[PDB]
RNA sequence: GCCUGGCGGCCGUAGCGCGGUGGUCCCACCUGACCCCAUGCCGAACUCAGAAGUGAAACGCCGUAGCGCCGAUGGUAGUGUGGGGUCUCCCCAUGCGAGAGUAGGGAACUGCCAGGC
RNA sequence: GGGCGUUAAGUUGCAGGGUAUAGACCCGAAACCCGGUGAUCUAGCCAUGGGCAGGUUGAAGGUUGGGUAACACUAACUGGAGGACCGAACCGACUAAUGUUGAAAAAUUAGCGGAUGACUUGUGGCUGGGGGUGAAAGGCCAAUCAAACCGGGAGAUAGCUGGUUCUCCCCGAAAGCUAUUUAGGUAGCGCCUCGUGAAUUCAUCUCCGGGGGUAGAGCACUGUUUCGGCAACAACCCGAUGCAAACUGCGAAUACCGGAGAAUGUUAUCACGGGAGACACACGGCGGGUGCUAACGUCCGUCGUGAAGAGGGAAACAACCCAGACCGCCAGCUAAGGUCCCAAAGUCAUGGUUAAGUGGGAAACGAUGUGGGAAGGCCCAGACAGCCAGGAUGUUGGCUUAGAAGCAGCCAUCAUUUAAAGAAAGCGUAAUAGCUCACUGGUCGAGUCGGCCUGCGCGGAAGAU
RNA sequence: CACAGGUGGUCAGGUAGAGAAUACCAAGGCGCUUGAGAGAACUCGGGUGAAGGAACUAGGCAAAAUGGUGCCGUAACUUC
RNA sequence: GUUUAUUAAAAACACAGCACUGUGCAAACACGAAAGUGGACGUAUACGGUGUGACGCCUGCCCGGUGCCGGAAGGUUAAUUGAUGGGGUUAGCGCAAGCGAAGCUCUUGAUCGAAGCCCCGGUAAACGGCGGCCGUAACUAUAACGGUCCUAAGGUAGCGAAAUUCCUUGUCGGGUAAGUUCCGACCUGCACGAAUGGCGUAAUGAUGGCCAGGCUGUCUCCACCCGAGACUCAGUGAAAUUGAACUCGCUGUGAAGAUGCAGUGUACCCGCGGCAAGACGGAAAGACCCCGUGAACCUUUACUAUAGCUUGACACUGAACAU
RNA sequence: CUUUAAUGUUUGAUGUUCUAACGUUGACCCGUAAUCCGGGUUGCGGACAGUGUCUGGUGGGUAGUUUGACUGGGGCGGUCUCCUCCUAAAGAGUAACGGAGGAGCACGAAGGUUGGCUAAUCCUGGUCGGACAUCAGGAGGUUAGUGCAAUGGCAUAAGCCAGCUUGACUGCGAGCGUGACGGCGCGAGCAGGUGCGAAAGCAGGUCAUAGUGAUCCGGUGGUUCUGAAUGGAAGGGCCAUCGCUCAACGGAUAAAAGGUACUCCGGGGAUAACAGGCUGAUACCGCCCAAGAGUUCAUAUCGACGGCGGUGUUUGGCACCUCGAUGUCGGCUCAUCACAUCCUGGGGCUGAAGUAGGUCCCAAGGGUAUGGCUGUUCGCCAUUUAAAGUGGUACGCGAGCUGGGUUUAGAACGUCGUGAGACAGUUCGGUCCCUAUCUGCCGUGGGCGCUGGAGAACUGAGGGGGGCUGCUCCUAGUACGAGA
């Protein structure tokens, strides 16, 4: 009694693990409530309201680490 | 104020009432084979009336003789001067560190007054205990109605209540029965 | 090749502490301040015009292991597939194999330009 | 720019799959509505006739006498009332038995109630169905009543139940998700079938590229927890030890996502469209919530099986082990499991254990059972057991206690004499006494004592044909 | 149903009796449309029981008992 | 007396008596769409309705809620009347913009408007209600007594462990050898209480409970006996049920209680009379339980309607006069 | 004419009088040797009453209906939508009536942008300042803070301050994420115009993830879209937007509470009750350690704190078998098994003098009470007894008996409900069916077989029946005992 309830779906993860077809703008990661869990960088960026790693122009997902104090950092180079 | 708390409450109140029972019982002269008889006997000493026990020792060597041992001699004297002053009509004997109080076979009249006292007290007790339930129950009705307890929860509570009551009644029953045997022995 | 400044690389064996050391080259601090511009007070910081002064501080170096940090070999836990014994647990075959800890490492290493010797 | 479109071959018959409206596969309600038929049963009432053997009680009124001023009042006799009394007929129905496929769809038998009355009965009439009638039970209204019966609306409706008829061939599920006055129904999605299209598409293995915070571990963080260190008892902090689903400065296996490649796989794959059924799952393995790490329990994840799978195995056993049945064969080999007989195959070989019918049910704990492996201690300055001797003094230690003298209890537990001798190990006394014990000397003449690592047994172990 | 049920009115003999109760008979009408044996447990309907007497049982259920006329006599209570 | 024809005869209904209330006659009411009819050829000592239920002693407190009775001054309010303002259109005025009468129209609702409701007073033999908390006396325990919270009022007389009492076999007394029943009490009345009457009460009762005497096969504890079946014979001649029967015990197994599976034990074949332990025996698609966007009656301040009752407007429907 | 009165007149309110409608269930006449009906006369009442259309109130008298679901049977209690975490086995996702919490909003700034700033806490030192007000230094390092849950994030700070503002803009949208769907979310960039800044740029609301309602039906503003002969207009469309704790939150109606024991129908053992089963926490029984009491003395007898089992036997849990019916408790009747033995039989220990006991072990042959009270079983009591055992057997036993309890229909009380009705409260009353085919028992025959057929008499493999016990005397008033 008076103990239940729960949220819902809300994925928030990687939808483009490593290099991908990465169209004009997929996601490669929608882990909202973040900035450092997946820092914006390289050709890719955006990171809209819901901290969703936008990912600009086409290419390939990178997944970095560059930058003082760890810091994930993602970007999308080309082939 | 919870079901459990109330539970502890009923048990408590009944414990107090039961204790009053023992108070009345021991305050009586069975076949007078009981040492508790003179326990509450507060005697004058140092300006105050100290309850005999905190001044002497009352033991029943045999069913026909009660003894009051007092570490203090002066207290022993004043103790005897207190074992009487009542319907007890006990005559303390001065010999050593204690008092020898022969329990004369009890008259049939005093036997009357005594057994009856045991019954009147017994029922009195029951009454209290029963009423205690009555109250506890009401409190339960207001509880289940207030906290919204499933018919099963509330009834269950009732069961617990009755249980407590029944036990105590049993306690008052025994005390009354044993005390009686003493008076009839 | 020495030293320094700016910009980055890489982000702890690159950090912290402790001691030595460098200077009117470069940095500092510093002089002054109506003025540009500045203080919810203050030329403290920002900002400007610049002596004298000095490396104190800050900083840049050198040594130093007390505190971080890195870290095996081996052994342990766990585990994918197969199999076996059992009350919840574990064993064997076989790949994978931490963590913690031990040995030890360790007082960064770099590229571009500029300025002095 | 983005959406919808752009030589998209249509269309009309015939056969068929589907759907809609209809009874729509078939059989079935309880009911609802309309129009009639019924008071020859029963319930009231109306009109008119009939009936109650016998026996009893004795009211009111009356007459005479008493009495009264007169009335009250009184006593005899007379009289003959009454939902009055007893009790046949008659009416009823309180009890029991028997009957219960009866003699009988309510009776028979032995008892029972009323019996001049709110009585009982024959005859005919009047009340009609949501209506009647009812000394009120929801009772009676034709063996029917919380709305009679007959015919019709009418094949009411039935997300429910049952059942659904010839043969062979190919494929072959689901018991899930999400919605639902939804929960045993439904609808889109999922899974099946069939057709039409499409690319190394899809799968497994190899390598390459990724993020990860589970197992595990750890204790900086959030809590929890000990033990020590600086706190007129403890926070903080220092170090040493643990704990966590909602702890993480560490971190697997692993799955998953993507790239490339070999082989293999009667396109396995993707899309569109016709046809479905299904949306109770069950067991077992592993990861788990709950529940008692209870249940042939319940709820998720995931795999296998059954469901929808026979055969062999486990005695017998949908799920578990093996293994997927096109058919015929009096052939051969194997899986699982087996090889003394029932009963197909070794009374097989080698070394060892076990002795309880363990095998072929069960724990904590208990015991010179017993097989193996390493290791220690004491000992011919005689070990180990038994046997002979000893075990004293201060002191009855102090306290306590009625007493406590080795032996209720508390404290102390030394010293002296020695070959040895506890302020004493148990029994015992009221307390002493007394007995045995430690330990010591001699005897005895070669090993003895317990632990450790492991294997097999024993007890503990009581149930109903 | 060739069914132990239901069905109104009329008549009213003799003995005993209060009697249309009941018992035996008159007139009158009948033996009930399967019979014969046997003489079990047990069911059914009954008769009788030593001693005891409600011990039965939910309960005296059911049985047993009581029974008539005249006279004697009859309590609490009472609306007499 | 009456009643569940066919499990309930009662403590139920009914009744004489009581009380309330409606009813002025063309009565109230009831049947009927209506005409009309019963009430009643009655007329308030009469008739209807409701509740109580001889008789005796009685019948307290509450009108806050609901209903009913009386008042309606004021507040609100139906149909109705339609003042008033807004709009469509268009003659004309105007390159035009826009303006716009009249008429026809769509809309607006002033104003008028009864009962009802609010409101005001009453009504309990109307429906219906009638309390909590704390303190105190010279044994103690107890509390007439005081105080405190709140009611529409706080249950009076009487009665109480009762057809009401859960705890419960309350405690006490009587009966008994022993009494969860019974009788008499106490009062702590879970949760009596005064006409949905309280307490009594002679007589009555196929009424509930308790006790006794008598009586007995009711029983201890059955035994005998007379008759009807049962049994044998002769004639006629059913029934339910029924997948197929070659229709054993046990122990296990198993859709979880086996004649049929496994293991085992046992057992020549078939009748007749008896018994009922099993065939989850026979009989009725469980009446309990739950489900169905099932059913039927029933209640009511569930909803939406409606007969009836009652309001006012206009109509049938007219003439005057006062204010 | 305006503000007021008078007379004319009109008309509205109340109120009186009148007759001529309308009524008359007064009287009389005729129809007519009528009680209806009609016409007439007279009296009464009289525009009232009454009826029609409309209309406000009242209206369980009646009528059609509603009155949810999940639910470890139903009910009760709770829940129903959205957000956060764990359950979630390191991608997404995943259940319970699992464990914990929040939301139904707040903001014209708490939005934007530019520029600047950085905490918490402690120590030390300071008027009042003290535990903690403000000030100075040091340590410290984000442990603060973030509008509100939880999570994650945040120093380039979202955290904090100020200046200027309206990007909380309009039209669109490469491409993705997520859903059955309806939808929902992210979005660089393009066009138009804005704001901040020198500028590079940033701004399509807030750190983000909750702060929610489809459709229909209408309301309002805009628009040459439409406009039924045509011109208009009404209305419809289109765009903007408003209205529902429709919260049972995919929202059946605008509108809905209940009772049934008077009940009924279709279904379910998909689902409770009984008894079987699985289980065995609980229950009963046994064992482990032994602090304690037992004078002393742990284990004669007993045992704390805690440990482990066994049984199927209680209280339960599950819902596997029966809901096209498996009759419930108690009694009666007749049993049958178990042994955790009550009696009797044999023993060990004793805190066993004896006689009597206490406790453990063995043992299932046989035996193991009548009444009172209640329906009871149980239980309490009276009196017996060698003893009055415990339990399995569908809590053995209804196709064997009863029918007292207990669940139909009657009725009543207390009680609750406006009420119908209701109660695991009470009270008085309340139809108990079956001829046995199969098994199995119990008895009794008919066959055939046992190797020629008989009449007999035995043997005895097996099987069953029966197995109780008191008291008195003698031993011996002895052993024993101080005596008793
Ligand atoms: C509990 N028993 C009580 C007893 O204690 C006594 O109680 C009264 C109580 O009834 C009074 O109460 C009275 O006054 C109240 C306003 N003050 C309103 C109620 C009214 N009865 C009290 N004022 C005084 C008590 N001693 O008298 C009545 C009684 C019933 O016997
Ligand atoms: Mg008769
Ligand atoms: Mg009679
Ligand atoms: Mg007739
Ligand atoms: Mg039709
Ligand atoms: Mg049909
Ligand atoms: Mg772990
Ligand atoms: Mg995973
Ligand atoms: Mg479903
Ligand atoms: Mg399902
Ligand atoms: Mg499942
Ligand atoms: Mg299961
Ligand atoms: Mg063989
Ligand atoms: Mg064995
Ligand atoms: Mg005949
Ligand atoms: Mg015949
Ligand atoms: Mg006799
Ligand atoms: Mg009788
Ligand atoms: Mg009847
Ligand atoms: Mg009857
Ligand atoms: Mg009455
Ligand atoms: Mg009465
Ligand atoms: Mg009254
Ligand atoms: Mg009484
Ligand atoms: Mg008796
Ligand atoms: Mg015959
Ligand atoms: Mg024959
Ligand atoms: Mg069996
Ligand atoms: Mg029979
Ligand atoms: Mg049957
Ligand atoms: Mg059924
Ligand atoms: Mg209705
Ligand atoms: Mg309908
Ligand atoms: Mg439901
Ligand atoms: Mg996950
Ligand atoms: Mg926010
Ligand atoms: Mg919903
Ligand atoms: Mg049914
Ligand atoms: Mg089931
Ligand atoms: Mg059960
Ligand atoms: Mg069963
Ligand atoms: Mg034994
Ligand atoms: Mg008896
Ligand atoms: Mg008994
Ligand atoms: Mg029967
Ligand atoms: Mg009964």
């Amino acid at each position: 009694g008076g103990s239940t309830r729960n949220g819902r779906d809300s994925e928030a993860k990687r939808l483009g693990v490593k290099r991908f077809g990465g169209e004009s703008v997929l996601a490669g990661s929608i882990i909202v409530r973040q900035r450092g869990t997946k820092f914006h960088a390289g050709a890719n960026v955006g990171c809209g309201r819901d901290h969703t790693l936008f990912a600009k122009a086409d290419g390939k997902v990178k997944f970095e680490v560059k930058g003082p104090k760890n810091r994930k950092f993602i970007s999308i180079e080309a082939e | 104020m919870t079901l459990k708390e109330l539970y502890a409450e009923t048990r408590s109140h009944m414990q107090k009432s039961l204790e009053v029972l023992e108070h009345n019982l021991a305050g009586l002269r069975t076949g007078r084979a009981n040492p508790a008889l003179l326990l509450h006997l507060k005697v004058e000493y140092y300006g105050a009336h100290v309850p005999l026990n905190q001044i002497a020792t009352v033991t029943a060597p045999d069913p026909r003789t009660l003894v009051v041992q007092s570490w203090d001699q002066n207290a022993l004297k004043a103790i005897e001067k207190a074992i009487r002053d009542s319907d007890l009509g006990l005559n303390p004997s001065n010999k050593g560190d204690a008092l020898y109080i022969n329990i004369p076979p009890l008259t049939e009249e005093r036997r009357k007054d005594l057994v009856r006292a045991v019954r009147q007290y017994a029922e009195e007790g029951r009454v209290a205990i029963r009423n205690i339930r009555r109250e506890a129950l009401d409190k339960l009705k207001k509880l289940a109605k207030e906290l919204h307890l499933s018919e099963d929860e509330t009834k269950r509570a009732e069961a617990e209540i009755q249980k407590i009551t029944d036990e105590f009644i049993a306690k008052a029953d025994q005390l009354a029965e044993k005390k009686e045997q003493e008076i009839l022995g």
